[PDB]
Order: C-alpha cells, then structure tokens, then sequence
C-alpha cells in the first residue's frame, strides 16, 4: 500500500499515452521531484517530451512544471526554453509568487529571452510592494542568469534587502545573482550578510553565498 | 453478291467496339490499397517493427 516503483510505472503510463494535457504533464513532473527520481532518466525524459507537446498552458500548470524542472535538477534546454512561449503569453495572468517561479526556472536554465525578462522586470519595478523579498531574489536570479544586465532591478532589489531582513536562502540567492552581474555594492551585500546568523538549514545556500562573496571578494563572515 | 447483304461490320469489329477496355477487377482496389496501407501500418503504428516515431521525434533519455 506504500509503493514507490509501482507508482513510477503508473506515472510512466500516464505520460506514455497519446494526448497528455498540460495539467497531467505538470503534475507528473511535480510527483517526480517529491519522490526524488534522479535515478530514472527515461521517465524524466518522457515528461519533458510531453511538456513540449502540450499546447494548453494556464498560469498554474506552467509554474508547477517549471518548479519541478528547477527543483528536480533536470536540464533540457530545448524543452525549457520553449516554455518561455507560454510564459510571455501568460505574463499578466501570473501571480507575483508565480512569476518568481517561472523567471527563476527560465533564468536558471539559461533561456535567452530578452522579451521575457524585460517584461518580467517591469512588473517587479512597478509592483514592488506586491512582491515578497523571496520573490525579488527569484526574479533577480532569473534576469541575471538569463543574460540580462538589468541594474534597474538590482537597485530596486537592494532597497528591499535593506528595508526587510530576509531569509538565509533568500539572501544567498540574491548574492548569487549579484555575483554573476558583478556588482559588489557593499550597501546591499552587507544588508544580506546579516541574514546568515540565525543558522542555515541548507548547505547549498551557505556554499552559494560563499561563492558569491569570493567572486566579489568581500570576506568570509 | 450475297456477301453485300450480310452486315458489313465484322464480328471482330463488334467485339472490339463492345469490349473496348479491359474492365477493372473488383479485387484490384483491395490489393492496391492494402499494399499501400501496409506502409501506413509500418511507419505509423507504434507496434510495427519499423516505426518512424523514433527517428522523427527522437527520444529523451
């Protein structure tokens, strides 16, 4: 009654039929990260085959898919970069918590879409109180790793990181985004280095703030 | 001249004007469309041994 490989075979038969919609391919991907299925690559490949084939996309299934691609650590540039087509079409339709997930997923994959990050930064610099500071670091990680040197966002992000104290995972994403932009504004880095005293539950953000400091050469804290 | 009272059109010229074209067989449409749909089966089925689905939309392993 608790079967992980027998539920992988029932996900495998869900995405191997002929007309898988957007919601069924999104939730098959969400179920593969919560189950932590790095060992089975073909089952992750059958999901991203149907993720490019799916033609409907609402705001909810696109962000559940792109969360599962980014969190699961699954990389396919052709599939993810063509999911930026739904994203620029659903861009006013997205919640601010949903727009932070698509830009952090399309940015972290390296999707070169200047029309996406221009309009997705314009909704952060227009509605900046609407965005939680964890959602500003997600957009900042996206626009930086998507190849856009948008310093109009990097200034508006620093005004939030000095006004609200942020999470350790929020700050280390914001440090990693500023390290690729190569900015090293000590008025903003030191506002994010005070978030690393409550302890860090992940090693992956202590390692990423480590990388982001040395790339700007601040010092170890 | 009794031969000029016979019908001048031959028995040959009747048989070549009555049976002018070789008629189309009933099974000729079956065995020509079946051999052409056996190529629709082969390329496009997902149970055929020579499907095009792996050389048209390759895979993701």
């Amino acid at each position: 009654e608790n079967d992980v490989p027998a539920i992988l075979k029932e996900i495998d038969s869900l995405v191997s039929r002929e007309a898988v919609s957007a919601k069924e391919v999104s939730d098959a991907a969400v179920a593969l990260t919560y189950l932590q299925v790095k060992a089975n690559r073909r089952l992750w490949g059958k999901v991203l085959e149907k993720a490019g084939a799916a033609q409907d996309y609402d705001a909810a299934s696109l962000t559940n898919l792109l969360w599962a691609i980014n969190t699961g650590g699954v990389e396919h540039f052709k599939t993810v970069a063509e999911l930026a087509g739904p994203a620029v079409s659903l861009l006013p339709s997205l919640s601010p918590v949903q727009l932070s997930i698509v830009v952090e997923a399309l940015g972290g994959a390296g999707v070169k879409n200047y029309e996406l990050y221009n309009k997705a930064s314009a909704v952060v610099v227009s509605k900046i109180g609407e965005f939680k500071p964890a959602e500003i670091a997600r957009v900042l990680y996206g626009v930086a790793f998507g190849g856009v040197n948008d310093v109009a966002l990097a200034k508006a992000a620093g005004k939030v990181f000095a006004s609200t104290e942020v999470d350790s995972r929020t700050a280390a994403q914001a440090l990693y985004a500023l390290a690729k932009l190569g900015r090293a504004d000590k008025a903003t880095v030191d506002a994010l280095l005070k978030s690393f005293k409550k302890g860090t539950e992940s090693a992956s953000d202590a390692a990423a703030a480590s990388f982001a400091l040395g790339s700007l050469s601040f010092k170890a804290e | 001249d009794r031969v000029l009272s016979l019908p001048a059109v031959s028995k040959n010229q009747v048989l070549e004007n009555v049976f002018h074209t070789a008629p189309k067989a009933p099974v000729e449409h079956l065995e020509k469309m079946v051999s052409a749909n056996s190529k629709v089966y082969d390329a496009l089925n997902l149970q055929s041994k020579r499907v095009l689905i792996w050389q048209v939309k390759p895979a993701l392993f």
